[PDB]
């Protein structure tokens, strides 16, 4: 709901913005508007990846041979009210994209 | 660390990046990686091909 | 793109296989070593006192102690022909490199300790985390062994936490001591007549008499220094839950706990047991029982005989 | 919307088509009332929505050959291509720059 | 004070009153007590309970929840005359799962914790987009009547009517699902509106007091046959039965002769007043054997909440008409609504069902709001709508904290 | 246990059957309203007047 709000009202102030700063006219100003979103519906799943924090990372190897045999990293623990008894969940790495997802 | 900061890069590493993110978009918009066909590139291209014929027109204008 | 996108294809296809494997090895752990909350309601089914000395059954003389990490039984082949560093496209050259850091080990796994392969192991740090593990370890022992085929002894204090110990089996005899003097002129008696202690292995359990001893140090008592030094005896293993000087000068014996709970040691190989590195790392993550608990397993136990 | 497979995804993308059409047929009959206009736009806004209840049902249980499957994606490319140079003639720029 | 008696539960449902000890704790209990339902279910000739591979037997309450082993059933909000249930709850112990390629495990989660579209939510939309559909055509048809009453409204409407209708007649008699069923409701809903506009729009002449009958007549008429034929959606049919009964006697009366509307609005108001406290005894007379009492129940219950709604419908449009701030004793009305406002206020929560004691409490709420609207509206100054702003906001947060302090 | 049986002591010794899962069902399909509910629904009055 507040993601709506957003783009409904950064729109429109570019829109009465435009006709604050110049006279221009309305059927220019409604004709950009629908341009504006024809190529918005493109980028939509694009610009809804970085909102949600998803990275991507890309670089030779660390400049380095692969270790295969490298030390795993350590698994957190984790509790609930109710179920106060902790218990280990997995990868801190693998945790964050069950959420960001 | 090791790929943060702002660091050189090279041509692989920019098209590499790009096919990352193709495979990645679609799996958000039709949960599957299988990619048997590319509709992301062709509906963009559309756009482009749309872009490019009103140019096209417009500077046709100016030269009458 | 058609050459990147056919290697991830394939990339996964191994994944699957790697996860249906996984699938397998949970299942048969957890079917031998349950959580303890779960011990009172089968205690009347045919899985309690399963447990044979007689060389094939590779489980007599493990214990649970929690959860953790562990190697699966995945066997990778190294990748032919591999490009050097240089040559090395980027997408793909990371993904084989992440996929090899990951799916070579399975996680929140059931951790063991063997009886049969120190002559004592040193818990350190509060009571509370020290007394938990034990309490497990003994109701463990008491519902997947025999009375026949293992004995236990308790050197205390605190008589106020080991009075729950009064209803299992294990603890009787064909037993619970104030100080090493008491348990010199009763039980040392025995024991001391023979042996040293010797690392064995399920092929060799064959051979040792049939009830083995768990002695339980909670006096620290400097007596203890005679069978200490000599290195034990064999059919015996002594856990000091007190942290004395004695015990605690060996790594390879010692388990360290952290605030968290979370214990550390020495790794150890799954199959064979030994030593593999010097420095302490994580090992599993606590399981517990209360003296209510305990109490109320025990006396489900109590119940059977022979 | 056949490139989306959540439910409420999709749905939002239909719909958005629909009310399109039926919004412009309501503008359209109340300025400039007519006869002919209400009799016109009283047809459109029941038998399109009829048209789209009656394609739902029959197309998920038939079978297509692929030259025909392979038409109705092209649908799509072609009515992209003719919105930008549209726009720009509902927007005069073509007489607006041939007359500077 | 020393002990509690109360009704455990067991296997596949036998009850037995057993005397419990008030203050040993709860996990002291449940093992004894699963040797007792056990001896008694093989002396009854039952076969006892019994475990599934790794688990555990609890003490939980009616509704599933487990009681905290530790605490003593004193301790816990347990009394003599209540009832608990003795349960095996299975181990959740299994192994993690790991996927580190972002663009996999993206996929891989997002479909198992949410639902794709799928053929039989296509054919619900596509029914529902036709009803939205029908009416907007009536619509334009409708009012196209206020300036034309000529018979193109009432010729293009019938056919309409008797299209949509004949296809639901076919989809009724061939539905086999629940699923099948939503879709023909829809269809069906949609019939009555055009052709109650499609009657109402023949008599000829400037609209008004004759062509109304009609439709009110038809539109009580079609709701009510459809709801003897079909009996399901009762509901939404007997809320329309109830507008349209009513409407239709103050537009005979209008037609034929009326002094005042404020005539007929008092006594429409009078009419909903004796039959909201009638409601009850209506919904009651006009609602292997155990089934007989299960049926009935939800029968009752779902015309008494579509009779409470549409009396309010009728009493918040008369109302609101009432309440004019120019005529006469303007305080008058006003204190009539509040009168009106107590009663519906102080009766309301006395139901027991949520959506009849909450839709009521409602109902009150809105005529307020409405008759302060009115009051800002018409008779407006800079004071007045200063002053609605302050009643407006105040009343509703007033409500609010005296059920929330 | 040990207890003191009162003179006037009578026990019930009677069982009932119905089926837990219907049981457990209804209770939680059908019942009265709650003040936990009431506040969402007094939020969203108070907002409609603002």
């Amino acid at each position: 709901i507040y993601t709506t709000i957003v783009i409904i009202g950064a729109l429109t102030m570019l829109a009465a913005l435009a006709r604050m700063v110049a006279a221009t006219s309305a059927v220019t100003l409604l004709s950009s508007l629908l341009l504006i979103c024809v190529v918005a519906y493109h980028a939509a799943p694009a610009l809804s990846r970085r909102l949600a924090g998803i990275r991507l990372p890309v670089f030779p190897s660390a400049t380095s041979r692969w270790v295969f045999e490298a030390r795993p990293d350590l698994p957190t623990t984790v509790v609930v009210s109710g179920g106060s008894a902790p218990v280990l969940e997995g990868p801190s790495s693998v945790r964050d994209v069950l959420l960001q997802a | 660390g090791s790929g943060y900061g702002l660091g050189l890069s090279t041509r692989t590493q920019v098209t590499g990046y790009q096919f990352l993110a193709r495979r990645t978009a679609m799996a958000l918009t039709r949960w599957r990686v299988r990619m048997e066909i590319e509709p992301g590139r062709r509906q963009t291209l559309a756009v482009v091909a749309s872009v490019s014929a009103a140019l096209v027109i417009c500077l046709g204008a100016l030269l009458w | 793109d058609a050459m990147r996108a056919q290697f991830m294809l394939m990339l996964d296809m191994l994944r699957e296989t790697a996860q249906e494997s996984a699938d397998s090895m949970d299942a048969n752990y957890r079917w031998f070593h349950p959580a303890p909350n779960t011990l009172a309601a089968a205690v009347g089914s045919p899985r309690m006192w399963e447990r044979k000395p007689d060389g094939k059954d590779l489980n007599f003389g493990v214990v649970r102690v929690g959860v953790g990490m562990t190697r699966p039984e995945v066997t990778w082949g190294e990748p032919q022909n591999m490009p050097t560093d240089i040559e090395l496209e980027p997408v793909t050259g990371k993904a084989l490199q992440e996929f090899g850091r990951y799916q070579s080990v399975v996680y929140n796994l059931p951790k063991m300790v063997s009886l049969l392969v120190e002559p004592w192991y040193a818990l350190v740090g509060e009571r509370e985390q020290v007394l938990g593990l034990m309490r497990a370890i003994i109701c463990q022992l008491a519902f997947s062994h025999g009375p026949d085929h293992v004995q236990m002894i308790v050197v205390s204090s605190d008589l106020d936490q080991w009075d729950w110990v009064k209803w299992l089996p294990h603890f009787g005899d064909s037993m619970v001591y104030t100080s090493v003097r008491e348990f010199a002129a009763e039980q040392a008696e025995l024991f001391a007549g023979r042996g040293s202690f010797t690392p064995r292995h399920a092929s060799s359990s064959a051979q040792t008499p049939t009830p083995h001893t768990v002695i339980i140090a909670d006096v620290d008592d400097p007596q203890w220094e005679y069978v200490i030094s000599a290195e034990g005896v064999d059919g015996v293993t002594f856990f000091d839950l007190t942290g004395s000087s004695m015990w605690t000068d060996i790594p390879e014996r010692k388990l360290q706990f952290d605030k968290t709970g979370v214990i550390e040691a020495l790794p150890r190989d799954r199959d064979t047991w030994m030593v593999i590195d010097d420095k302490a790392w994580f090992f599993a993550l606590t399981d517990q029982v209360s003296i209510a608990e305990a109490e109320e397993f025990a006396q489900k136990l109590a119940q059977w005989r022979l | 919307g056949r490139s989306y497979v959540d439910r409420w995804q999709s749905i939002t993308l239909a719909g958005t088509a629909v009310i399109i059409a039926a919004a412009v047929c309501v503008r359209y009959a109340l300025e400039l009332s007519s006869p002919l206009a209400v009799s016109i736009v009283a047809a459109i806004l029941v038998l399109l929505p009829a048209a789209g209840m009656a394609a739902a049902a029959h197309v998920p249980h038939t079978i297509y050959s692929p030259l025909f499957r392979k038409f109705v994606e092209w649908i799509e490319y072609l009515c992209l291509m003719p919105i930008f140079p549209l726009a720009l003639w509902l927007m005069n720029v073509y007489a607006a720059i041939r007359y500077r | 004070p020393q002990a509690v008696v109360v009704g455990v539960m067991a296997g596949e449902g036998v009850q037995i009153g057993v005397l419990l000890d008030a203050n040993a704790p709860v996990s002291v209990m449940t093992d004894p007590l699963l040797k007792v339902v056990n001896s008694r279910l093989r002396e009854l000739g039952e076969a006892p309970l019994e475990a599934t591979g790794r688990g555990r037997w609890a003490l939980c309450l009616v509704d599933g929840a487990p009681l905290r082993a530790t605490q003593s059933l004193t301790e816990q909000d347990v009394y003599d005359g209540d009832r608990l249930w003795i349960r095996f709850i299975a181990d959740t112990e299994r192994r993690s799962q790991v996927i580190e390629h972002i663009s996999t495990a993206v996929a891989s989660d997002l479909s198992k914790r949410f639902a794709r579209i799928d053929p039989i939510v296509a054919v619900q939309v596509g029914a529902s987009m036709v009803a939205t559909g029908v009416v907007l055509a009536t619509g334009v048809l409708g009012w196209w009547r206020w300036h034309h009453n000529t018979w193109l409204t009432t010729i293009y409407t019938a056919v309409i009517g008797v299209l949509v209708l004949a296809v639901a007649m076919l989809l009724l008699m061939r539905a086999k699902t629940d699923a099948d069923r939503r879709v023909a409701d829809i269809m069906l809903m949609s019939a009555i509106m055009p052709v109650t506009v499609a009657a109402a729009a023949a008599p000829p002449g400037p609209v008004g007091s004759p062509q109304a009958v009609l439709g009110f007549g038809v539109l009580t008429v079609a709701a009510a046959l459809a709801l003897r034929f079909t009996g399901r959606r009762l509901g939404i049919y007997t809320t329309i039965v109830i507008i349209g009964a009513l409407t239709m006697l103050a537009a005979l009366a209008r037609m034929v002769a009326a002094t005042s509307a404020v005539t007929l609005l008092s006594s429409l108001l009078l009419i909903c007043v004796v039959a909201y406290h009638a409601a009850p005894a209506l919904s009651r007379r006009l609602a292997s054997s155990v089934r007989d009492v299960l049926l009935q129940a939800e029968r009752a219950r779902s015309f008494l909440s579509g009779l409470l709604t549409g009396l309010g419908v009728m009493v918040v449009v008369c109302m609101t008409s009432l309440c004019d701030p120019h005529t006469g004793q303007r305080w008058l009305p006003l204190i009539l609504a509040g009168f009106t406002s107590g009663f519906l206020l102080l009766r309301g929560r006395s139901y027991v069902d949520r959506w009849q004691s909450i839709t009521l409490a409602g109902t009150a709420v809105i005529i307020a709001a409405a008759v302060c609207v009115r009051y800002a509206l018409e008779l407006s100054s800079p004071l007045a709508v200063s002053i609605v702003a302050a009643i407006l906001v105040l009343l509703p947060a007033a409500g609010m904290a005296a059920a929330a302090h």
